[PDB]
């Protein structure tokens, strides 16, 4: 009963028994600051059965730092009185409640308990309780740049899915008596040692089609082995191999144990020996606040940070840890003690939620068990952070204050930046400047640009949408939330509606471009990506990029003449089917979705267009007669879509669908059959239908079974769609037209002058003269996969079923077609949220000017097992022209719009260079082999107008400068590369 | 993209390849039209098969969009132009020259796979009755890649 037109892109991460557990378990959340609303909202998002909420304690001004759903209003109301009814609304499925005290007997109504806020014999007390009644138990905590998890899910944790890996399967070559099973060619299995593996369809050894798994042991990365087969069998051919994933047993320590003898998740291995350092670090925070009536260490004060490294050297002996004490690190710990910054509040927030989903699902791998994490690199250096500058202001932002002091605030407050798309991670990055402050001063400004519109699917991981704004703008919406929770940002936001592209320049120019600060994607494809980069690099903007898929997530910043652009990289392509495999010989559920796909375009679409084209262009017959490849083609579909083949009634319809299944599941099958009979043997001797190739089978229409039914169904509903006639669903009607159907008959056939245009022309002058038919237009069909009223989806599993049947390859289900044929990506909220604040924290690096490219970090994480990586930008690659240093990505030629001979001149004079090519968009301006008589005409002329005429169209009135690419040979011949020129119109 | 086109087409400019000549269409580098002229020893001897190449943006990370116009009778050619090469749909790499392709292609016209066809019928021809796919290959090349 799970909402699939809500869920859609979260089941294919977690999948349909994992939401069905997690929607029967209890969350309590403890402590309602910004780090447990953002967990709150993770988890409210992601559906678990309810939500508890309990914080007694009086809202302040500071709390407002990292908490969006309080306002100034509610100063002196309990926080989660006042985050109650806001986060009720995120999702609609899961209640959110309060406690106002808390009972240790309370705790077993709850699945999950998740702390945070809260004094150490406080946790200790509770996970006294929650460790022996197997309750999981999540402790989080955040202090500054510091962040602490603890994971405790009982001593016989069960955890089915270690990585969220699909099992791997292939298919084998030869089976020997020893066990050695060999892939087929250039084919790696991909396995590992101790894998488990149970095999199907393996022909001269039948024991191993049993289902039991057995042991892998790798041999090399096409072979491996799994033991003595000796009595099944001598020799075994072909077959399928298929992974089997068997559930481990985890077992964890209660917090009182683990505190003497902690087990650590690194999250960097570049710096290993600091977890141990802050083990002792918060415990000492959580001894002085004991000792100080819950008094946190005052920001930047030198005697408190004393007596917390007192307090620290007592807890080091005490509990004879053989660590020699930090000095430095500890006392920077103490000093952002009472910091609140939203970015760790979200890095931290989506990990923890993450866990908590693992809790309640027993899936994926969790943390085991202490996790610290810090950004102290992110600290600012060059403004004056000391005790006068961080003490609070008494503002909402005091929270960060007290980590980078007033003077970064000033810097954060006149930003201008510039979002690219509105998305979750745009939602996110808007949210984090809206509670950082950014541009709420006098010289900053917000951008927000996406074209798309509010949909269902979209509100699972985008919470600044309501479902009572589907169908408007993001954008807007986005805008008007993020105005609603900092005030400040009033008139202080611009959002539009343009798609980011080569149309949209005369709106993101030189002016809007020259005002910016940095730039921030948060797009979902690779052209508008490149093309964002392209548009930094020549303006040297700072460019923030992070995507995320499924559980994984990487961000990466692009700062001027420091590191290396964004298309400096390249990442594994889509993978496309060779046409063979799909046209005749498929053996995967994938080749039967594509060539579905190729179908529903080729018998909805492309007569349509076809046939509108002939009606509106009056040449359209002559341009297609010498232009299209298939000119016949052509008229053949214009023909049967006008006159031949066109409904009057739903019957007609139906009798086409019919007609359709016939022609596409049974006669081509035939044909291919009668080629390549299913004895018929290969050019070696091997038999023709073995291996990738499966031999088909004709299928004869049987209207009782459901497949073809359902076919029927979606094909006749597409015609009637396209000829704009009254579909039905009733079966009644449809098995009383098709009862009376007289199949054509049909025979294979073997095959054994200038007349074909005359053909043709009898065709072409058959057809109704489009001034006979005025305004008379075809739906074409454009393809959707979000909306199920469509019989889209549901023609394309049906074709692709069908298909599948005639290779006996096993058919999916509705739910994969769609993941499929969509090119879904799957997505988290989770995910989206740690990525937001990996990039705010690289934002306030960016703001600070930081110079050396070690003090950057891009990164990287998967949260299905709990890996973080960071790693250095890659330094832009330096390049000798006439023996001067030239940066390959950052630097350019600025030249006036002189002539192209001047143009050569001038690199034959200054840089010594002979110019041999010269382009500008995707046009070639000037080439060194050109004949001599083309030159002689287009060297007088100034580069705009060249470009003008070898383009023929006029340049834009907004247009201030030409991008070109220029390649040269030196004096002896050799080629050399140069940067890119910059003409200045 | 732009420099790495311009490369390829002075490559093919400094060496000629004799069995060969691609260029681009009008002044647009991302639209090349190839020549090639039919093996000697092959059905296709003494014609010329013209191909339409489309180089992606994103060249030379995607493979090009490479299509016979010249009507030829293969079993891995359809009537499309489409071409059976594996090289230009999923075991393309960003270290293929266009020289390559077309020696590739021209490797194909020499002999054809009738083992993996993309032609049934064509494919059934070749195996069954050789002199007959002979002479149609005959007859095609000299309607269609002749005048
Ligand atoms: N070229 C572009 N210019 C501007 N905005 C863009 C461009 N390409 C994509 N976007 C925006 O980027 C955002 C990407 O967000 P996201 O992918 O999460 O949403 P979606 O694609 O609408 O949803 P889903 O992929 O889950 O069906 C969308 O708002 C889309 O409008
Ligand atoms: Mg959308
Ligand atoms: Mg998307």
């Amino acid at each position: 009963t799970i909402d699939e037109g809500l869920y859609s892109r979260q089941l294919y991460v977690l999948g349909h028994e994992a939401m069905k557990q997690m929607s029967q378990s209890n969350v309590l959340i403890i402590g309602c600051k910004g780090l447990g609303v953002e967990i709150a909202k993770n988890v409210c998002l992601a559906g678990v059965k309810s939500v508890t909420l309990y914080d007694p304690q009086p809202t302040r001004i500071e709390d407002l730092s990292s908490q969006y759903f309080l306002t100034e209003d509610d100063i002196g109301v309990p926080r989660a009185k006042v985050t109650v009814s806001k986060l009720a609304e995120l999702n609609q499925y899961v209640p959110v409640s309060v406690v106002d005290e808390l009972s240790t007997e309370y705790l077993k109504n709850f699945k999950c308990v998740v702390v945070t806020e809260t004094s150490l014999t406080k946790q200790l007390e509770i996970n006294d309780f929650t460790h022996k009644n197997h309750i999981a138990y999540i402790a989080a905590d955040s202090r500054g740049l510091f962040g602490s998890i603890f994971c405790d899910f009982g001593e016989n944790f069960i955890c089915t899915d270690t990585d969220g890996n699909e099992p791997l399967t292939g298919m084998i070559a030869s089976i020997t008596d020893d066990g050695v099973v060999t892939m087929l060619e250039e084919t790696r299995h991909g396995l590992e040692n101790g894998d488990f593996v149970k095999f199907t369809e393996v022909k001269g050894m039948p024991g191993l089609n049993d289902g039991t798994p057995r042991k892998v042991e790798v041999k090399g990365p096409y072979t491996f082995s799994i033991g003595s087969v000796k009595d099944l069998g001598s020799a075994g051919y072909n077959g399928v191999f298929t992974q089997v994933k068997v559930p481990t047993k985890i077992s964890f320590k209660s917090l009182r144990e683990s505190l003497k003898d902690p087990e650590y998740v690194y999250p960097d291995f570049g710096k290993m020996m600091r977890p141990p350092q802050y083990h002792i670090a918060f415990q000492a925070l959580s001894a002085f606040a004991d000792a100080h009536e819950g008094s946190l260490p005052r920001p930047r004060n030198d005697i408190d940070a004393a007596e917390f490294f007192e307090f620290c050297k007592k807890i080091a002996s005490t509990l004879q840890f053989d660590v020699e004490l930090d000095e430095k690190l500890i006392k920077e710990i103490s000093y952002q003690a009472r910091g609140d910054l939203v970015a760790m509040s979200a890095f931290l927030g989506g990990a923890v939620a993450q866990e908590v989903l693992k809790a309640t699902t027993s899936k994926f791998y969790p943390l085991k068990q202490y996790f610290y994490f810090d950004s102290l690199e992110s600290l600012p250096s060059s403004v004056t952070i000391s005790e006068e500058t961080c003490k609070p202001r008494g503002c909402r932002y005091d929270g960060q204050i007290a980590v980078f002091g007033s003077e970064f605030q000033e810097k954060i407050a006149s930003l201008s930046t510039f979002l690219v798309g509105a998305g979750a991670i745009g939602c996110e990055m808007l949210k984090n400047w809206a509670m950082m402050g950014v541009a709420t001063g006098e010289s900053g400004h917000i951008s927000v640009t996406d074209m798309d519109s509010i949909e269902k699917s979209n509100l699972n991981r985008q919470f600044l949408f309501r479902p009572r704004d589907v169908g408007k703008l993001k954008s807007e919406c986005a805008s008007t939330a993020v105005s609603i929770m900092n005030p400040s940002l009033t008139g202080k936001i611009t959002s539009y509606q343009e798609r980011v592209g080569p149309e949209s320049e005369g709106i993101f120019g030189d002016e809007f471009f020259e005002k910016l600060s940095l730039v921030t994607n948060a797009l979902d494809n690779v052209e508008a990506r490149m093309y964002v980069d392209r548009r930094c690099v020549f303006f040297e903007k700072p460019l923030l990029e992070s995507g995320t898929l499924g559980t994984k997530g990487n961000t990466q910043v692009v700062v001027p003449h420091l590191t290396e652009s964004y298309g400096s990289s390249q990442d594994p392509p889509e993978k496309s089917f060779p046409i063979c495999t799909l046209k005749n010989f498929p053996n995967r559920i994938e080749h039967t979705i594509a060539w579905a796909r190729d179908l529903f375009e080729g018998l909805f679409k492309q007569p349509i267009d076809n046939v509108n084209m002939y009606l509106s262009s009056p040449n359209f017959l002559e341009t297609s007669l010498k232009t299209s490849s298939n000119p016949r083609e052509v008229l053949e579909n214009i023909r049967d879509y006008l006159v031949t083949e066109k409904p009057l009634s739903f019957e007609e319809c139906i009798m086409w669908a019919r007609l359709q299944f016939d022609k596409f599941f049974n006669n081509n099958i035939q044909q291919l059959l009668f080629n390549f009979p299913k004895d018929s043997v290969t050019s070696t001797g091997q038999p023709f239908w073995s291996g990738p190739k499966r031999a088909p089978t004709p299928l004869s229409f049987d209207i009782h079974n459901r497949e073809h039914f359902d076919f029927i169904v979606a094909a006749a509903s597409l015609y009637a769609f396209n000829y704009g006639l009254k579909s039905e669903t009733d079966p009644a009607i449809y098995e009383r037209v098709l009862a009376g159907y007289n199949p054509p008959p049909f025979a294979p056939k073997s095959g054994i002058a200038n007349k074909d245009k005359q053909e043709l022309k009898s065709i072409a002058d058959s057809l109704p003269p489009p001034s006979s038919l005025v305004g008379f237009r075809l739906t074409p069909a454009e393809f959707e996969k979000d909306d199920d009223s469509n019989h889209h989806i549901d023609f394309i599993t049906a074709a692709s079923n069908l298909r599948a049947m005639n290779y006996d390859i096993t058919p999916a289900d509705r739910f994969k077609t769609k993941f499929v044929a969509g090119k879904i990506v799957p997505a988290m909220c989770t995910s989206t949220a740690v990525v937001s604040g990996l990039v705010c924290l690289e934002l306030v690096k960016l703001v600070d000017g930081k110079k050396k490219i070690e003090e950057y970090k891009n990164g990287f994480f998967n949260l299905a097992i709990g890996l973080f990586t960071f790693s250095d930008p890659i330094a832009s690659p330096k390049m000798k022209v006439n023996g001067k240093e030239i940066d390959k990505i950052w630097d350019r030629y600025n030249l006036p719009d002189c002539t192209l001979q001047e143009l050569i001149d001038y690199f034959q004079k200054e840089e010594g260079l002979e110019v041999t090519m010269l382009s500008s968009g995707v046009s070639l301006l000037y080439a060194n082999f050109q004949p001599p008589k083309k030159l002689a005409e287009r060297l007088p002329l100034k580069i705009s107008e060249l470009v003008e005429q070898i383009t023929k169209k006029k340049l834009e009135p907004f247009r201030k400068h030409l991008v070109l690419e220029i390649c040269c040979d030196d004096a002896n011949g050799e080629d050399v590369e140069v940067p890119f020129i910059c003409i200045k119109l | 993209a732009l420099k790495r086109i311009n490369r390829e087409l002075a490559d093919l400019g400094k060496d000629p390849p004799s069995s060969s000549s691609a260029g681009p269409v009008g002044d647009d580098l991302f639209h090349w039209q190839a020549t090639i002229m039919g093996p000697a020893d092959s059905p296709y001897a003494g014609g010329v098969f013209f191909l339409s190449i489309h180089f992606p943006t994103d060249y030379p990370f995607k493979p090009p969009k490479v299509n016979f116009t010249t009507r030829i009778y293969h079993p891995n050619i359809n009537s499309n132009g489409s071409i059976c090469l594996d090289i230009l749909r999923d075991q393309w790499s960003p270290a293929l020259t266009i020289s390559k392709v077309l020696l590739s292609i021209s490797s194909l016209l020499t002999d054809p796979n009738p083992d993996d066809p993309l032609v049934p019928e064509i494919a059934h021809v070749y195996k069954t009755d050789r002199s007959r796919y002979e002479l149609s290959a005959r007859e095609w090349t000299r309607k269609y890649a002749i005048g």
